[PDB]
C-alpha cells in the first residue's frame, strides 16, 4: 500500500469555495436595489447542496470570501469614483434594514464587511453556530405539532423538514457611497469554504434535480440512460 | 526585501476584528484607576439580578404603574388562571423589557434556568395558597389546575412567606435556544393558579396586588452578540 | 517598517487555497460535539459500500425497479450471454450512477480493484452454475463462453450459495486510470454465461431475477477532485 | 458547567466597531463645506451610546477607524484625480480652523491623518484620556454654581448634567487636493471601537428614544405592548 487517501478525505472533499449567493446592488439616484438582504444557505446552488447532502450531519467552520464586480449601466460619458460595499451580518432577532441609510448600519454590535472595490475579495471566517450538536441536512420532522384543543389548523402547520423560519439571519449588503448621476451596478458573489469538517450518516447521493430547499421532486425523474444489457 | 503574498480579504474593514493599530498621542499619561464600587466584568451579572416584570399589559395598564402589579383577591374565579406567560426572556413582552430580556436582545443565542420570584403585597392578616407551574413545551398550555399540575410546580403560602421562588430548570432539545419566537426552540409555558383561596378577616382590603420578578441562574449563558431591536434612530 | 516585496500571485483569490482568516464572530462558545453514530472519515468509505447496479437498462426498463433485475431462466440461450459490461466504474451507464461512481465523478484519476457481488434470487429448489469473468483489455470483448473462460472468472453454484463475489484486482498499465472514457485507461470488461443451465423441479418458477452489487476494495484510491456531471442547475 | 460565557464580557460586548459620525466634505471651486469640525461623541448615535449607558462609569482605549466615501455631484464628464483627506485632531485651546487652507493644517503638534482615497480605512488608538479616574456616562450635577453674590443670573447658570463645554475636542476634516473643476463629495464615516473596557455601576438600558445629550425624554414613552394578562 503506497497510494494514498489523502484527497478523498472530507477535509479535501469542502476544501473547495462554492459560490452560494449572487446578489444584485445598485447604485443611482433614490423599486430599487439600493441595499439587498439574502437569507444564508447553500441551497441556492446545487453542487456544494449535493455534496453536504451526501451526509446527515454535519459539524464545520465556514469561512466566507465576497467577489465584488461592479459595471456601469447604459452610461454615455458619466464615471464615479471607488466605491465601498457594507456587508452587514443580521442575525436572527436583530432589526433588518429598510432602506441604504437606515440606522441599523450603524453595526454597533451587528459584525459588518466594508470593502473598497479593487481590492482583494473579502475573506471572513466563522465556526459552528448550531444551536445543536451538529446541523442537519435532513430533518424527518416538523417544529409545529396540531393539538386537537388548536382553535384553527393554521396554529399547528409547518413546513415538513422546516426547523427555523430564521436559520442563521441574512446579509445585507448596500454601497456606502452616496450616488453618482450615473448609475453604478455591482454583483456580490459569495463563496463558501467548509473547514475542520466532520460528517456522519452518509446518504445517497441526489439522482434528479433539486426543487426547493427539501427532498421534492418534479421534473426529470428518469435518470439513467438507454443501454444495452449485454452490449459492452 | 521579504518577499510576501497579498491574502484575500486584505484592504478589508471587518469591525468585529482585532488588529493593532497606532497611537495618536503617544506617551500619553493615563490618569490610574481607582476602586471605584461596583465593578461589572460580565454581562451575565447584570441578567442574574432579579428585576420586575410587567406582567399586566392591558390597554389601560400598560406603560404605567399598573402593569407590574397583578390584582388577587377572595371573589376571583378559582377555575381561571391568574396570570399566564411563555417561557421566552427575550421576545415575550412580559419579559422582553425586563433586564434579562434587554441583555438578551442584544445576543441571538441563550441557555440556562430561570428564577421568577413572585412576591406578595397584601396584608399580613391575609392567607392563601398559590399553585405555580412550568410546563414544557409539546402539549397544550395548561388552561385549568388540573393541568398545571401535571408540570413543574410549587405551592406557595401567602400568610407563612410572602415570596416564592419558582425556579425553571433548562430543559431543552437544543443546546442553546433563539431569542426569538421559534417554535423549534420554544421554552414553555408559565401559569398561576389559586390553590384554595385568598381569605381576609373583616375590616381588611379584599383585594391585593402580587409583583414579579424574573432572573437568570448561574448556569446561564449567551450567544452571537447581536444589535437590539428596541432602540431606534431617525434617519 | 520592514521592507517587503509584493510577489506574483497578490490580491488574487484561489478557491483551493489555505490561509488564516478573519473571525466575524470572536468569543463564541460553540456547542460541543457529541458521539453520533455513522461518523466518515474518508469519502472511499462509502465507495466501500456495495450498492445495486442498474445492471438492466433497456427502453423499457431503465429509471425503473426493473433495471437493477436481470432475469435469468432455465429457457434462456445457453450460448449467448447474460450480461455484459466495461470495467469503467464512472463512466459505464451500469457503474456511473452507483455510489461506488458518484463517488469517482468527483475525482479525476482512480485506481484499485473492484469487488462484485451478485444474488441469486429464485426459489431454494432452482440450481445452477454461472461462469462471471473479467477480461482485461487488449483483445474482443469476450463474445461466447470460450473466450471468457481464457480470462479471470469464477464458477458460481446457484444451489449452494446465493450470492457470489467476483473481485477484480487491479491490472493496469498506468498506476491510475480516468474517470473518463478513454481507450488507453481502458479497465477490461466483465461478462456472465450459463455454465451449465438452471435447473427447477414442478412447481417452481422457471424464470429468476438476479441482483448486482458493485464495491471498492482497500486498495482503492481516487485523485484530483472535480465538479461531477450529474447534477447541473438551470441558470 | 460547560457551556461558557466568554461572549458575554465586557470586552466582547463592546468588541464590535460602531458608527458614531458621519461627516460632509466637499472639493468645489472656493456657504461651503470645504472643510468639516465635528465634537468628538458617541451620543450622536444611540446604539453605542445605548450600550455604554448600561453602567454609570467606563474606563476604555477607543480605536476609530474612519471609511471614506467620495461621489461626484451632477458631473457631465469632469472627473478628478485620486483625493488625500486631512483629518487633524484639536483638543479643547488649541486654535480651529477657519479656511480649508489655514495655517492651523500645519499640524505642528495637532496629531493627523493622511488618508488617500482608496486605500485601506484610517484607523488609530487612543488611551484613555479621561481628567478624572473613569469617564462619567451620567453626572448629576452642574459646573458652575449660582451664588447669591453673583451681579446676575446668567454668570452661575449651567447646563444640568454637563460637565465640560469642550469635552474632548473636535476632528476638522478637510480634502488637501485643490478644488478640481468638477465638485466632488464625499463622506467620513467614524467609527469607534472600545478596548480594554472597564465599567462600574450597573444601569438599567434606555426605554425611550433619545432626546439630546441627556435623559430628557419628549415623545414615544409608551414602549410596552399591549398583551392579555392570561394570554400564552
Ligand atoms: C459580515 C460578517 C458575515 C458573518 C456571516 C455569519 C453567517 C453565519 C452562518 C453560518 C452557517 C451558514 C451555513 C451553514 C449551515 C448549513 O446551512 C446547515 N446545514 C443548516 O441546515
Ligand atoms: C487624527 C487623530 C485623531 C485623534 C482622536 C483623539 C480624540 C480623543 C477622544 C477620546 C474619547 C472620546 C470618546 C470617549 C469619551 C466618552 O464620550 C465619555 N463617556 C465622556 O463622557
Amino acid at each position: 500500500q503506497r497510494r494514498s487517501r489523502s484527497e478523498s478525505t472530507i477535509e479535501s472533499f469542502f476544501a473547495r469555495g462554492a459560490c452560494v449567493a449572487i446578489i444584485e446592488v445598485d447604485n443611482e439616484e433614490p423599486a430599487q436595489k439600493l441595499f439587498a438582504m439574502w437569507r444564508i444557505t447553500y441551497k441556492d446552488t446545487v453542487q456544494l447542496r449535493r455534496k453536504l447532502e451526501f451526509f446527515t450531519y454535519s459539524r464545520f467552520d465556514m469561512e466566507l470570501t465576497f467577489v465584488v464586480t461592479a459595471n456601469f449601466t447604459n452610461t454615455n460619458n458619466g464615471h464615479a469614483l471607488n466605491q465601498v460595499y457594507q456587508i452587514m451580518y443580521i442575525p436572527p432577532g436583530a432589526p433588518t434594514p429598510k432602506s441604504w441609510d437606515d440606522y441599523t448600519w450603524q453595526t454597533s454590535s451587528n459584525p459588518s464587511i466594508f470593502y473598497t472595490y479593487g481590492a482583494a475579495p473579502a475573506r471572513i471566517s466563522v465556526p459552528y453556530v448550531g444551536l445543536a450538536n451538529a446541523y442537519s441536512h435532513f430533518y424527518d420532522g416538523f417544529a409545529k405539532v396540531p393539538l386537537k384543543t388548536d382553535a384553527n389548523d393554521q396554529i399547528g402547520d409547518s413546513l415538513y423538514s422546516a426547523m427555523t423560519v430564521d436559520d442563521f439571519g441574512v446579509l445585507a449588503i448596500r454601497v456606502v457611497n452616496d450616488h453618482n448621476p450615473t448609475k453604478v451596478t455591482s454583483k456580490v458573489r459569495i463563496y463558501m469554504k467548509p473547514k475542520h469538517v466532520r460528517v456522519w450518516c452518509p446518504r445517497p447521493p441526489r439522482a434528479v434535480p433539486y426543487y426547493g430547499p427539501g427532498v421534492d421532486y418534479k421534473d426529470n425523474l428518469n435518470p439513467l440512460s438507454e443501454k444495452g444489457l449485454t452490449t459492452y | 526585501g521579504l518577499p510576501v503574498l497579498n491574502t484575500p480579504g486584505s484592504n478589508q474593514y471587518l469591525t468585529s476584528d482585532n488588529y493593532q493599530s497606532p497611537c495618536a498621542i503617544p506617551e500619553f499619561d493615563v490618569t490610574p484607576p481607582i476602586d471605584i464600587p461596583g465593578e461589572v466584568k460580565n454581562m451575565m451579572e447584570l441578567a442574574e439580578i432579579d428585576t420586575m416584570i410587567p406582567l399586566n399589559l392591558e390597554n389601560t395598564k400598560r406603560n404605567t404603574m399598573d402593569m407590574y402589579r397583578v390584582t388577587l383577591s377572595d371573589s376571583a374565579d378559582l377555575s381561571q388562571p391568574i396570570l399566564c406567560f411563555s417561557l421566552s426572556p427575550a421576545s415575550d413582552p412580559r419579559l422582553s423589557h425586563t433586564m434579562l430580556g434587554e441583555v438578551l436582545n442584544y445576543y441571538t443565542h441563550w441557555a440556562g434556568s430561570l428564577k421568577f420570584t413572585f412576591l406578595f403585597c397584601g396584608s399580613m392578616m391575609a392567607t392563601g395558597k398559590i399553585l405555580v407551574a412550568y410546563a414544557p413545551p409539546g402539549a397544550q398550555p395548561p388552561t385549568s389546575r388540573k393541568e398545571a399540575m401535571l408540570g413543574t410546580h410549587v405551592i406557595w403560602d401567602l400568610g407563612l412567606q410572602s415570596s416564592c421562588t419558582m425556579v425553571v430548570p433548562w430543559i431543552s432539545n437544543v443546546t442553546y435556544r433563539q431569542t426569538t419566537q421559534d417554535s423549534f426552540t420554544e421554552g414553555g409555558y408559565i401559569s398561576m393558579f389559586y390553590q384554595t383561596r385568598i381569605v381576609v378577616p373583616l375590616s381588611t382590603p379584599k383585594s391585593m396586588s402580587m409583583l414579579g420578578f424574573v432572573s437568570a441562574c448561574n448556569d446561564f449563558s449567551v450567544r452571537l452578540l447581536r444589535d437590539t431591536t428596541h432602540i431606534s434612530q431617525s434617519a
